[PDB]
C-alpha cells in the first residue's frame, strides 16, 4: 500500500540555482510510454 | 491531507519506507505518473485516494478526478523543477528546456538528473503553474538523462 506525505507548496523560487542544457533530441514514443531516441 | 502542493509517494512493500515518486494535489486531485503506482490506490493518513483517469502511453494519473493542470511551457521563458529528491528536501532548480521533436509535435524537455523515485516532481512557469511533471525521458550519447515535460489534457 501507497501513501502520500506532503512536501512543499508549488512556488517559483527567486534565488534558485541555475543548470542544465538545452538539448533538441528526436525521439520517438511508442504504445507502452517509452521515449527512444533516433 | 488535500492540501495543494506537492506530495511525496511512498510505499513499504520493500525495505523501510521508499518514497517512489511525487506528485501535485491540486483543486482536490492529485497527479502523478503512471509509473510511480501502475494505478494503484493511494493512502492519505486516514482517507482513501483512489483512480480516476489514466493513461501509460502519457504516463500520467489522476486520483479523485480528471487531470486539472493545463498549464504549458510559454516556449520561450526558463522553467524551474521542482525536485523533491527521497529522503531530501525539495529544491528549486532553474532551467532552460531543451526540445524533444516527434513526428506528433515537440515538447520542452528538461536535461536534470535526479534518482528514479523524484518521477512526478513538477516544472513550473514563471507565474507558479505546473507545466509538467518530470521523469519520463530518454539516456543521451553521454549517458546522461533528458526527461519530457510531460503535461495532460483538461477536461
Ligand atoms: N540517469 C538515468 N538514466 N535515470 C535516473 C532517473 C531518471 C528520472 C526518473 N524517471 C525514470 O526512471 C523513468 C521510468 C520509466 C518511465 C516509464 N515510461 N525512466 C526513463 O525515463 C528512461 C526511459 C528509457 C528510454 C530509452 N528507451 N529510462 C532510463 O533511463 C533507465 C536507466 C538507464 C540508466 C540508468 C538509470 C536508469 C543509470 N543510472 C544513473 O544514471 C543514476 C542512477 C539513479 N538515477 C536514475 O535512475
Amino acid at each position: 500500500d501507497m501513501y502520500i506525505e506532503r512536501a512543499g507548496d508549488i512556488t517559483w523560487e527567486k534565488d534558485a540555482e541555475v543548470t542544465g542544457n538545452s538539448p533538441r533530441l528526436d525521439v520517438a514514443l511508442d504504445e507502452s510510454g517509452d521515449f527512444s531516441l533516433v | 491531507e488535500t492540501t495543494d502542493g506537492v506530495y511525496r509517494v511512498m510505499t513499504r512493500r520493500l525495505l523501510g519506507s521508499t518514497q517512489v515518486g511525487v506528485g501535485v494535489m491540486q483543486e482536490g486531485v492529485f497527479h502523478t505518473m503512471w509509473h510511480v503506482t501502475k494505478g494503484a490506490a493511494l493512502r492519505s493518513g486516514e482517507g482513501r485516494l483512489d483512480p480516476y483517469w489514466g493513461d501509460v502511453k502519457q504516463d500520467l494519473v489522476s486520483y479523485c478526478g480528471p487531470w486539472k493542470l493545463d498549464a504549458a511551457w510559454d516556449g520561450l521563458s526558463e522553467v524551474q523543477l521542482l525536485a523533491v529528491p527521497p529522503g531530501e528536501r525539495a529544491k528549486n532548480i532553474q532551467t532552460l528546456p531543451g526540445i524533444f521533436k516527434t513526428k506528433d509535435g515537440d515538447i520542452g524537455a528538461v536535461a536534470l538528473d535526479y534518482p528514479a523515485g523524484t518521477s512526478g516532481s513538477p516544472i513550473l512557469d514563471k507565474c507558479g503553474r505546473v507545466i509538467g511533471l518530470y521523469g519520463n525521458g530518454v539516456v543521451i550519447k553521454n549517458g546522461s538523462y533528458v526527461s519530457a515535460i510531460t503535461q495532460g489534457k483538461r477536461e
